[PDB]
């Protein structure tokens, strides 16, 4: 059972600490506020069972915002390409990723 | 994902371990338990911490502070058996299998 | 160059609490209508080395131990711990300048037990342990008024910055608002650090009467490394002097004249009194002190609100 | 009522400046009228950007730039 | 190699577990548990939690872990424990092994082998630690938690106070 | 005293804060052309490494939106020395 | 999924604010004065796209209007400006309170050869409104089409039909 | 005990379950199965021998362990879903940890190893509370969760609780632990229909709660612990047989009492989700249990026993116990069946 007590009686017991795109100390956006904000406005009233189905592309943004899986293997892909290249010497890093050209701003 | 997060849940699991199937002093039973909240704390932290996410950033003291008080239970019973047995080896708990 | 400024703290703490051995002889002794010492050196100024180099060339027991690890691991942690209390000091800058130094400093000195609990458990003698025991929970007892009292005070300063405390008591010392949480604190701190009328290491035989001379003199000197830092911290809190920018220095021989004459105020308490029974000062904690202590929380909560003066929070 | 009082002020004075401190903390701010201030100031403390609004045609109570005499003042403050 | 320094302690925080779960004693179990939340807490500060740290410090080593060896003191007065000690140590070594020749690992879930420094963000937070303001936010946001968290602890003490009398 | 010098010091800790204010437009541009800069530098030099790989797309985004997503730490400094990142990664943390 | 399209090299060149955090700081509150509206328009433009390529020029703006900001001190009052900001520049902390008779050099030698008066305590911490010609976003999220909800009840409120229908219930 | 704070505490206990069933956040159902650990501590301690001590204990390791790996799974959640809400969780591995969690609180096989102890250790009413009230909020987390469970694991759970539950209590002359196999038994019926009708969980919760209450609160009307002191109970009131007759008679499943009630709306609910050999052999295991209570209520309940003498002092004085809701928890624990369609009232 869940007994719906703060929705009975119209109180916040819980609900603020529940998500990231709640009211947040001092307007503090979490790193997936979007994302979890899309997702959760796709999901909204439709239940679970056409959530899971109907709101895969929000929710797998947002699980990718979290964990950064894709990101990290594209890194490991890039880096492993530049070491690779490097070891046969068939690249040179520029002179902006060896640390010689005394940053913009 | 992280490669921290698999160390602290290696950490948890191991500690899991040692709780579940030793039969030794019960002092090293609570002992790791509270590795297991020490993981529980550590693991919370790192995940709050990486999401940004800021009004759970109270999550872990709660975790600690529940968890502590729990700690403290769990040692007034060890204490109950020290005042029984004189040790806390928990081969002197079988009084209950008949 | 960062390293010259670590050595600079931690070998003239080692140097102080060295001298301020000489010179709780000396003004105990004067104190006690006598002299302290005047013949090893001029006006007794080599009785310390001689002191150190005497403990350093004496036969330690090596004992039958529980531990031998944490026989060696107690004087390693406690000047270590002893030496980490006074990083983040500011006078008038700290060596290690973190948001946070009062509940580190707080922090550290918490884990200042487990010297006396290991030198305990190194021990083979039982009364060892009892009294080893008795000064935990002593040390346990204190930590909690500590925390309270210096909450109340950081519900004044802002924030857990040691530096913002200078510019807090730029006006007034903060002994003025809190001077029962000055009071309190100063004899809390006078029960941390084991020190007379709290001190029960001396008789009903204490924790560390197992360490002869080789780790003794480290013990005690890390031990006498926490009471400068105390008073020191005790300075800052309460006694903050003037700081100007352009002149360090000005601030560094004033909170030096304070932290030296609040050291000659420990000194000048335990040539006083007789000490506490175990039970009198665990009746002053719980029963005198956490009261009081948690009525002047209550009062430095809701006293900047009902006033109008919060501090800022940087 | 007098007689109570000054058998726990003979006997715990201890006890007796807690009870009376914690009772001031508690009724206190209810009393004071600068708890009002407090509020005021930790809501005038701008911890994030003033996030401009796009002007639609009809907002008079807002400003055009910070020195224009409409908006929230802080003359409360500077004068206390 | 200073890049890696949290995954480095964390892979100490794995070790000092089997430390202390192989047990050979209470005395020595707290030992290691108390390394272990060192370096757990060194982790911790050098995520940017500060605040969390030193609640690591104050309050698990320097409140709770005091308890435990004081309670090990008063109360309490191999093979097994060293092959469980090098059994774990040997296993956590070659999942070292494994992640850093393939710089990608499956146990349960699927585990990047680069460091975590990756994964932050690049913003700033102003004049404040965001963490700090969330646990500042316990006592204005947070009040059913502060009520709930507060009767437990009295109720904790009431407990304590009814189980260890013996009446 | 400490409630007129309270006062004080949160009226300096107002005029901190709005000077604050009036550089972070330019800090922000600032950040939004550096943030650019880095990501068109990684660009470039992603289309100079990987041709080598078949079936790559260079700076093809792993979201399914089409949303601007706030750079990564490792999307920024992942192709930089470790010196730098050391720095951008726990300068602030290690510092003092 | 797609490529994300970045801006060139040459779309980034602008000519940098080259000056330190404490020459910022210094001439703080008149740059807040004085180069209100390119900064607002940035800063709306930057809240309402949510995204920095879409702000680029209004940014170029920022830093079109804060080097006039610069020059327009060059010209006049380079020497009581260099002694307040090297005051600022000492303190660790960057006090404004350490430092009230360089900036009181430096407020009436611009409000002399500039006419320029400070903002007071309270004033660039207002919401201002920008009149831009820019148009609203009509989806800054990029949000695709939301899900259809449920269908909601309706109808009145009929009895059962004969009951529970439980094996031999009739009611 | 002091009354008061022994009103203190219940109402902890109460407010620990009350907390778990209404809070929409993780973090406050781990507060309140904590809370509900902390309280139930000294409830189990009432009368202070080492029996109690060896069964907190127990208790207070499996609890704590069962509140570990359920911060575990929450924490898995928060790594896979960034969020808090009491709901589905968003990986199977969280599911797996969060239904061993409270597989562990409810005392459900593999985990029932301290169901028999704890229960023998403690007096009759914190009995009663354990396998009672206790099993209210696990139950409440196991409702809401529902689209996350693994099928395959719950069943596996409940199967093997209802195996162990049956096989447990044909050797038990004790009736703590009697009723203690007789609560992982019917935790099994409860969680094998969960994932197909929520509301014959509920059913079979209620009417279980029903009557264990009718049952404990006979052994505290008795005073009798075992099964040789249950069989002296004809002879100083011969009702109380009886009771314990209809009532055994009704948690084994004998139609047409109202324990048969649940279990035949579950295998009424597991037919029609095609599943036929494993109500099958879930009632074949009832089967079991159902004839052992017949063993210990016609050998060793209705046939009159020798007595003792003292015996006769006892006829001189009637019960003061507080008898507290017996005659209403004994008509409900055994003719409510007529009513079987009131289990809409749960939907
Ligand atoms: C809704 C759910 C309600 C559940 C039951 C609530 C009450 C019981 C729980 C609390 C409790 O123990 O109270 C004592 C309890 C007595 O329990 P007991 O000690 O076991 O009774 C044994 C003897 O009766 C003890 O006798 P005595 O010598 O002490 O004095 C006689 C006593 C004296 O009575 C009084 O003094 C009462 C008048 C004053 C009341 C207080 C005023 C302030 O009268 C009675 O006890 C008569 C029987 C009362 C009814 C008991 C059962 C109630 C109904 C339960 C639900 C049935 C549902 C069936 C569903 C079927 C389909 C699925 O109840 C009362 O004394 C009053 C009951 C009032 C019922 C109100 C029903 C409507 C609610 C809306
Ligand atoms: C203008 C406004 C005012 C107008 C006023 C007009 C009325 C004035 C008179 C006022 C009194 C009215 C009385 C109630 C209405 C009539 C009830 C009735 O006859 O139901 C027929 C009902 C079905 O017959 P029907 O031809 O379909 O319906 C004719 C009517 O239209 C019946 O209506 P229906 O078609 O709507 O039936 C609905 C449905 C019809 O039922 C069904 O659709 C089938 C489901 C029935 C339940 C099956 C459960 C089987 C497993 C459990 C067996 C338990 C053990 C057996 C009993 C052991 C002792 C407790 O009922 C149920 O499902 C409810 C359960 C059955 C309750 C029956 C009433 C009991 C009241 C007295 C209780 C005393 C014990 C009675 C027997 C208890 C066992 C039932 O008969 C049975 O189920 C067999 C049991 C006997 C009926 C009870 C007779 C009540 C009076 C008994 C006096 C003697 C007491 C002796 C001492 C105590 C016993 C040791
Ligand atoms: C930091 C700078 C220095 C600080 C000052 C300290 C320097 C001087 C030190 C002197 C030597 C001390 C050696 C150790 C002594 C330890 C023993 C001792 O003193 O025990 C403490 C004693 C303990 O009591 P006791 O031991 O004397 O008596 C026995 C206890 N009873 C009575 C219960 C049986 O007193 C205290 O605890 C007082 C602590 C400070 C109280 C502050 C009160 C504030 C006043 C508020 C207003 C009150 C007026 C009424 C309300 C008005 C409302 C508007
Ligand atoms: C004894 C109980 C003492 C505290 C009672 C609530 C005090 C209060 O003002 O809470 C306001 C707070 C917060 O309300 P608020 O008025 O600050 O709301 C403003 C909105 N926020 C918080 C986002 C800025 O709590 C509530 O209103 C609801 C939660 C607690 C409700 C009371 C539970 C009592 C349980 C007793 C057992
Ligand atoms: C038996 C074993 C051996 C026993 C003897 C030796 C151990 C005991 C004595 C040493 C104790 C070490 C304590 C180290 C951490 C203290 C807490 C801390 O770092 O707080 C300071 C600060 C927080 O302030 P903040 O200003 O926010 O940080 C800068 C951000 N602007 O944070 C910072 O500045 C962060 C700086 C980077 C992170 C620092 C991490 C330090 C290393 C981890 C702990 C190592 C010790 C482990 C053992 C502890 C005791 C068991
Ligand atoms: C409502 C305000 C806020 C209240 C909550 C906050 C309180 C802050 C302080 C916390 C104190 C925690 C511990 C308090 C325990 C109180 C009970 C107590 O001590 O009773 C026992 C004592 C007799 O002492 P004994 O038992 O012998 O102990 C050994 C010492 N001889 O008997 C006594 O000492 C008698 C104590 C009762 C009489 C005290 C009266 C004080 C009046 C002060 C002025 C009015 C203050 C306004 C509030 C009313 C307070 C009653
Ligand atoms: C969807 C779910 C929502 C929630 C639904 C409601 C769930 C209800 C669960 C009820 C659990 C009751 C647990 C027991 C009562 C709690 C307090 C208690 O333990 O009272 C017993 C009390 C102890 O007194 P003491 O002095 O310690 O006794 C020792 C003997 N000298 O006194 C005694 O020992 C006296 C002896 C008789 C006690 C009988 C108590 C019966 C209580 C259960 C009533 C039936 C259940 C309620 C109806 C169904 C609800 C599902
Ligand atoms: C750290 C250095 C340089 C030396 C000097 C020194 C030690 C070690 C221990 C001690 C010490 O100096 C003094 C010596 O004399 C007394 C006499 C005391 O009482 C008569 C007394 O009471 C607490 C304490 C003491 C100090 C004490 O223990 O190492
Ligand atoms: C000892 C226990 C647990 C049970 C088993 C048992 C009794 C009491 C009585 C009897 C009994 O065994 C049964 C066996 O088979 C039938 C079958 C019957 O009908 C199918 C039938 O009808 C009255 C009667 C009987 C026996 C009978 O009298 O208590």
């Amino acid at each position: 059972p869940f007994f719906d007590v703060q929705k009975k009686l119209g109180v916040d017991l819980d609900h603020w600490m529940t998500i990231q795109s709640a009211e947040q100390p001092h307007r503090i956006p979490a790193r997936c506020h979007a994302f979890e904000k899309e997702w959760i406005e796709c999901a909204h009233g439709i239940g679970s069972i056409r959530a899971e189905k109907e709101c895969k592309i929000e929710f797998e943004d947002f699980r990718e915002c979290l964990l950064r899986q894709k990101t990290m293997k594209r890194l490991n892909a890039i880096k492993r390409q530049r070491d690779k290249l490097i070891k046969e010497g068939k690249y040179t890093p520029p002179p902006h990723h060896s640390g010689q050209e005394d940053l913009r701003p | 994902m992280s490669l921290v997060y698999m160390n602290i849940m290696m950490a948890f699991t191991v500690s899991l371990t040692g709780l579940l199937m030793y039969r030794s002093h019960l002092m090293s039973s609570l002992l790791c338990l509270e590795g297991m909240m020490l993981s529980l704390f550590i693991l919370a932290t790192l995940m709050i911490l990486n999401s940004h996410f800021t009004l759970a950033s109270m999550m872990p003291i709660i975790l600690l502070v529940f968890a502590a008080c729990e700690a403290a239970l769990g040692l007034s019973l060890l204490v109950m058996v020290s005042n029984t047995y004189g040790t806390d080896y928990v081969q002197n708990l079988n009084l209950l299998q008949c | 160059m960062f390293m010259i400024n670590v050595l600079t703290l931690i070998i003239p703490i080692l140097l102080a609490v060295a001298f301020l051995t000489l010179v709780e002889r000396k003004v105990l002794g004067y104190m006690q209508f006598r002299k302290g010492p005047n013949v090893v050196g001029p006006y007794g100024l080599l009785q310390p080395i001689a002191d150190a180099i005497k403990l350093f060339i004496k036969e330690p027991l090596r004992p039958a131990t529980s531990s031998i690890s944490m026989f060696i691991l107690a004087p390693i942690l406690a000047l270590t711990l002893a030496l980490t209390m006074w990083i983040p000091l500011p006078m008038p800058y700290p060596l290690i300048n973190m948001n946070l130094g009062v509940l580190f400093m707080l922090a550290m000195s918490s884990l200042a037990v487990y010297s006396i609990l290991w030198s305990g458990w190194a021990s083979n003698s039982k009364y060892a342990l009892i009294g080893a025991l008795r000064a935990v929970a002593q040390t346990i007892s204190y930590e909690v008024t500590l925390a309270i009292i210096l909450l109340s005070v950081l519900l004044m300063n802002g924030s857990f910055t040691l530096s913002t405390l200078i510019i807090t008591q730029e006006q007034v010392w903060l002994i003025f608002p809190a001077w029962p949480l000055a009071m309190m604190w100063f004899i809390s701190t006078l029960a941390e650090t084991n020190r007379a009328p709290f001190d029960l290491t001396e008789g009903e035989s204490g924790f560390n009467v197992e360490y002869a001379a080789g780790p003794f003199a480290l013990f005690f000197m890390a031990e006498y490394a926490n009471i400068i830092m105390m008073n020191i911290f005790t300075t800052t809190l309460f006694l903050g002097a003037f700081h100007n920018p352009y002149m360090p220095e000005l601030y560094t021989i004033n909170f030096t004249i304070k932290s030296l004459l609040l050291s000659i105020t420990f000194l000048w308490i335990r040539a006083s009194y007789p000490r506490f029974r175990y039970d009198q000062l665990m009746h002053l904690l719980w029963k005198n002190f956490l009261p009081l202590t948690l009525a002047l929380c209550m009062w430095h909560v809701s006293l900047p609100i009902l006033l109008s003066s919060i501090p800022p929070q940087t | 009522v007098a007689a109570f009082l000054k058998n726990v002020w003979a006997k715990e004075p201890v006890l007796v400046a807690s009870f009376a401190i914690a009772g001031l903390a508690v009724i206190l701010p209810t009393l004071s009228p600068y708890t009002k201030y407090s509020l005021m100031i930790n809501r005038a403390t701008p911890y994030n950007y003033p996030v401009p609004l796009r002007d639609d045609g009809n907002m008079p109570d807002v400003p055009s730039h910070p020195q224009d005499p409409q908006g929230p003042s802080l003359e409360w403050l500077k004068r206390l | 190699m200073m890049t890696y320094i949290v995954f480095i302690l964390s892979i100490i925080f794995v070790m000092g577990f089997v430390g202390f779960s192989s047990k050979p004693s209470p005395i020595y179990g707290g030992l290691g548990l108390i390394v272990s939340g060192g370096v757990g807490c060194g982790i911790v500060l050098n995520f940017g939690g500060s605040f969390l740290g030193l609640m690591v410090f104050l309050i698990y080593l320097g409140g709770m872990m005091v308890v435990f060896g004081y309670t090990t003191a008063m109360a309490t007065e191999n093979k097994v424990v060293l092959g469980t000690f090098i059994t774990g140590l040997l296993m956590e070594f070659l999942m070292v092994y494994y992640v850093l020749k393939d710089k990608e690992v499956e146990i349960v879930f699927k585990f990047n082998g680069m460091g975590d420094w990756v994964i932050y963000d690049t913003g700033d937070s102003g004049f404040f630690s965001e963490e700090a303001m969330g646990i500042a936010a316990l006592y204005s946001y947070g009040t059913w938690l502060v009520i709930v968290t507060g009767w437990s602890l009295l109720i904790g003490v009431v407990v304590i106070m009814e189980i260890t009398r013996g009446n | 005293s400490m409630m007129r010098w309270n006062r004080e010091r949160r009226r300096l800790q107002i005029e901190d804060f709005e000077a604050r204010i009036a550089l972070m437009p330019l800090l922000q541009a600032e950040k939004d052309r550096r943030v650019l800069q880095m990501l068109r530098e990684n660009l470039e030099e992603e289309a100079t490494i990987m041709k080598d790989v078949p079936g790559w797309k260079v700076g093809e985004s792993v979201f399914h939106t089409t949303r601007w997503v706030t750079p990564m730490m490792g999307e920024l400094y992942g192709l930089r020395t470790g010196e730098e990142i050391l720095s951008s990664t726990y300068g602030f943390i290690w510092y003092t | 999924p797609g490529i994300v399209e970045l801006p060139s090299l040459e779309d980034l060149k602008v000519q940098e604010v080259k000056v330190s955090s404490s020459v910022l700081k210094a001439a703080a509150h008149h740059y807040g004065a004085q180069c209100d509206k390119p900064n607002k328009e940035f800063m709306l433009c930057r809240w309402e796209e949510k995204d920095p390529r879409r702000c680029l020029e209004e940014g170029k703006l920022v830093n079109q209007c804060a080097l006039e900001f610069f020059r327009q001190i060059k010209r006049h009052c380079a020497e009581p400006f260099t002694e307040y900001w090297t005051c600022i520049d000492y303190s660790g902390l960057q006090l404004f309170r350490r430092c009230r008779k360089e900036q009181a050099q430096f407020d009436k030698c611009v409000l002399d050869k500039l006419g320029w008066v400070r903002p007071d305590l309270g004033e660039l911490s207002k919401v201002t409104k920008v009149k831009t010609d820019r148009p609203l976003p009509e989806n800054p999220y990029h949000s695709r089409a939301r899900p259809e909800p449920n269908p909601e009840v309706e109808g009145d409120l009929k009895p059962a039909r004969h009951g529970s229908r439980l094996f031999f219930w009739t009611m | 005990m002091n009354p008061i704070i022994l009103i203190i505490i219940l109402m902890t206990v109460m407010l620990g379950t009350i907390i778990v069933m209404i809070s929409t956040h993780w973090l406050l159902i781990w507060i309140g199965f904590e809370m509900n650990m902390l309280a139930i501590i000294p409830i189990m301690m009432k009368k202070h021998n080492p029996r109690a001590t060896e069964a907190s204990t127990k208790y207070f390791l499996t609890q704590s362990t069962a509140s570990m790996l359920l911060m575990m799974a929450i924490i898995i959640n928060l790594m896979f879903s960034g969020q808090w809400t009491v709901m589905k969780l968003f990986n199977p591995m969280a599911s797996m940890l969060m239904t061993m969690a409270l597989a562990m609180k409810l005392g459900m096989a593999p985990f029932h190893f301290w169901v028999p102890e704890v229960t023998q250790g403690i007096p009759l009413s914190s009995g009663l509370i354990l396998l009672t009230w206790q099993k209210l909020a696990p139950m409440s987390v196991l409702y809401q969760i529902l689209p996350s469970i693994n099928l395959d694991l719950i069943l596996t759970l409940s199967i093997l609780s209802i195996t162990i539950g049956g096989w447990g209590g044909l050797n038990q002359t004790q009736l703590r632990k009697i009723m203690a196999y007789s609560s992982i038994a019917h935790m099994g019926w409860m969680t094998a229909v969960l994932l197909y009708n929520p509301t014959m969980t509920l059913l079979n919760l209620i009417i279980y709660i029903i009557m264990t209450s009718t049952m404990f609160t006979l052994f505290m009307a008795n005073s009798t612990t075992t099964t040789l002191s249950l069989s002296h109970t004809w002879n100083k009131a011969p009702i109380m047989t009886i009771l314990v007759l209809i009532t055994l008679l009704s948690m084994g499943g004998l139609p047409p009492l109202s324990g048969f009630m649940p279990k035949w709306m579950i295998i009424q609910e597991m037919t029609k989700n095609d599943s036929i050999i494993l109500p099958t052999l879930m009632a074949i295991t009832a089967l079991l249990n159902l004839y052992f209570y017949m063993r210990l209520t016609y050998s060793t309940a209705l046939t009159m026993f020798p007595s003792t003498n003292n015996m006769k002092m006892k006829w001189q004085f009637p019960t003061t116990k507080r008898m507290t809701l017996l005659p209403t928890m004994t008509v409900l624990s055994t003719m409510l069946l007529p009513l079987t369609p009131i289990l809409s009232i749960l939907e």
